[PDB]
């Protein structure tokens, strides 16, 4: 599993990844501050974002408004955006310009899993039982939560199950 | 033919100890953001369903813990349904993980 997959198929990375390698680029994390970016690790281009940061610290959460109506009120974000752009980290991932970056590790899951293939069970269990019954029961098992897995898109089709029985009993 | 047409890419993975996602707000900016235009230059990403877009109008007594949790503003917020403690098996039918 690559790094980018986390924002192309987020569900599988959330539900299957063992190590959480978060990518920090904002100011403040990983002991990097505006007053020591140069002296901490690019030493010294042709790009405004070279050795530059993305999200800045302007203050804290404050709300100020004295307008006639109390509903529509101005808001101050706590982590301000000095540019309000959207293509900073993505370009930084391609190693085209230098700049701060910090990868953090956090373990969640261990104890290597076990994988079962439904197709192999369909093939093997069909040599002794009526294949129509096996297909119907396996389709019912796939619809345990009331939503068919095949219906949901290919890119994001992942469900969590609370102790399902495998394989289910088939009618006589 | 029948088994392949039905459940070709279906698999089920099983843990040893049930362990859900510990964190509440995901911090990851490896791919771009919509900005403000309806039709962004980049294709519609799958992480934008969790985006914490910057809001302009909010009451004075508004707080960041009502719906965005501990996540920093502008990051991605995930719901509790993806980190149930009792989730023990995972089922998936897709081919985006082959060699």
């Amino acid at each position: 599993i690559s790094v980018l997959d986390v924002c192309s198929r987020p569900e599988m990375v959330l539900l299957l990844n063992k190590t959480y390698y978060t990518f920090s680029l904002w100011e403040g994390d990983c002991n990097i501050t505006r007053y020591n970016v140069n002296e901490t690790e690019c030493k010294d281009n042709d790009h405004p974002y070279s050795c530059r940061l993305w999200r800045y610290r302007e203050g804290k959460e404050e709300v100020k408004c004295l307008t006639s109506d109390h509903t529509r009120c101005l808001y101050y974000p706590e982590y301000s955006n000095p540019e309000a752009l959207f293509d900073f980290g993505f370009l930084s991932y391609m190693r085209n310009f230098p700049g701060p970056q910090c990868i953090e590790s956090t373990s969640i899951r261990q104890q290597d899993y076990e994988v079962y293939s439904i197709y192999q069970e369909c093939k093997l269990a069909s040599k002794t039982y009526g294949i129509d019954s096996v297909l119907f029961s396996l389709k019912n098992f796939l619809n345990y939560t009331g939503k068919p897995v095949n219906e949901m898109p290919n890119a994001r089709a992942f469900v969590g199950l609370i102790d399902p029985k495998f394989p289910p009993t088939y009618p006589n | 033919r029948k088994c392949y047409q039905e459940f070709a890419h279906c698999y089920l993975v099983k843990y040893k100890t049930p362990q859900p996602w510990p964190n509440e707000g995901l911090i990851a900016d490896q791919c771009p953001l919509p900005g403000l235009a309806d039709v962004s230059f980049y294709p519609y990403q799958a992480i934008w369903d969790y985006y914490a877009k910057i809001e302009n109008i909010r009451p004075a007594n508004w707080t960041s813990s009502k719906l965005y949790g501990k996540a920093r503003m502008g990051s991605y917020y995930i719901p509790k349904r993806l980190r149930n403690i009792n989730n023990t098996h995972i089922l998936f039918c897709s081919d985006v993980l082959y060699s």
